[PDB]
DNA sequence: TCCGTGGTAGGGCAGGTTGGGGTGA
DNA sequence: GGTTGGTGTGGTGG
């Protein structure tokens, strides 16, 4: 995160991490939506042009941490998945369409003041709050500056910007399945996602009964936090059907 | 889906965090 | 009105965990 | 102590 400041504690205990057990590194983020299911970018475990292509058996997830290094004693919690979902159409060479995955956990994990579920968007909610200006939130432990990482959980308020816009931004080509936010550079004000951030959650709080809801998730950008460029998120409530089907389906 | 969305250390004890207006007063 | 037949990729022209519908271009 | 213990400087920093 670029222009962020770090984060209040319980502030987003929906945040995970995932980290890779061998060589232990730190890989993306990820967010809680149930106590089995962790969504996360596609890429951040599937990437064909480095040759990524994480099993299972490869990786943990941290849930309910601060410290980006440190033990949280009885606050995280390290679950072990039990099974990796990505999308049909996650397209890894063009422009990381559908740039979503799911985890489901080997056992469900207790919630608590710092571990608790973030809301999938309905329709109305989508409706209602995917529009150009109004600013969502997004949280990581990625990088400070694009070429160092932060202590703790970093957060940045960022407004969702016009389509056009986002279309100009960038020579690659966009898919209704992805949204662009960030501030512009008239607009004064500074933030974005960076590397590592991949797979944190873009959210949004509802003014109609204050739960935070999912809008986005960290897919992908060029630089960080660089004038006339914006971070780009995938689309979630575009995609929200395959991840019901594929809960109901395996829970 | 039931208890989503509701932060133990803020909406469950109605306190809002220092920045979450700044999200609300962008909404027009 | 278009938004599948390979593409990210198998087998097949329908649907699956996937071709729906959305600030849709 | 802390967002969390104590034959308390590591197991995970200070
Ligand atoms: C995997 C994530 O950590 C990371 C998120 C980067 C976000 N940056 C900003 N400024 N918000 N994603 C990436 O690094 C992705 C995955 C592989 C390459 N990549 C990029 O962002 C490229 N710079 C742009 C890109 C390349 C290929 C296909 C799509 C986008
Ligand atoms: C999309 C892709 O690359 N998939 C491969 C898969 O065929 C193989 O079974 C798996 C387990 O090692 O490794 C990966
Ligand atoms: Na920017
Ligand atoms: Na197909
Ligand atoms: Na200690």
């Amino acid at each position: 995160i670029v222009e962020g400041s770090d984060a209040e504690i319980g502030m987003s205990p929906w945040q995970v991490m995932l980290f890779r057990k061998s060589p232990q590194e730190l890989l993306c983020g990820a967010s809680l939506i149930s106590d089995r299911w962790v969504l996360t970018a596609a890429h951040c475990l599937l990437y064909p042009p480095w040759d990524k292509n994480f099993t299972e058996n490869d990786l943990l997830v941290r849930i309910g941490k601060h410290s980006r290094t440190r033990y949280e004693r009885n606050i995280e919690k390290i679950s072990m998945l039990e099974k990796i979902y990505i999308h049909p159409r996650y397209n890894w060479r063009e422009n990381l369409d559908r740039d979503i995955a799911l985890m489901k956990l080997k056992k469900p994990v207790a919630f608590s003041d710092y571990i608790h579920p973030v809301c999938l968007p309905d329709r109305e909610t989508a409706a209602s709050l995917l529009q150009a200006g109004y600013k969502g939130r997004v949280t990581g432990w990625g990088n400070l500056k694009e070429t160092g990482q932060p202590s703790v959980l970093q957060v940045v308020n960022l407004p969702i910007v016009e389509r056009p816009v986002c279309k100009d931004s960038t020579r690659i080509r966009i898919t209704d399945n992805m949204f662009c936010a960030g501030y512009k550079p008239d607009e004064g004000k500074r933030g974005d996602a960076c590397e590592g951030d991949s797979g944190g959650p873009f959210v949004m709080k509802s003014p109609f009964n204050n739960r935070w809801y999912q809008m986005g998730i960290v897919s992908w950008g060029e630089g960080c936090d660089r004038d006339g460029k914006y971070g780009f998120y995938t689309h979630v409530f575009r995609l929200k059907k395959w991840i019901q089907k594929v809960i109901d389906q395996f829970g | 889906e039931a208890d989503c969305g509701l932060r133990p250390l803020f909406e469950k004890k109605s306190l809002e965090d220092k920045t979450e207006r700044e999200l609300l007063e962008s909404y027009i």
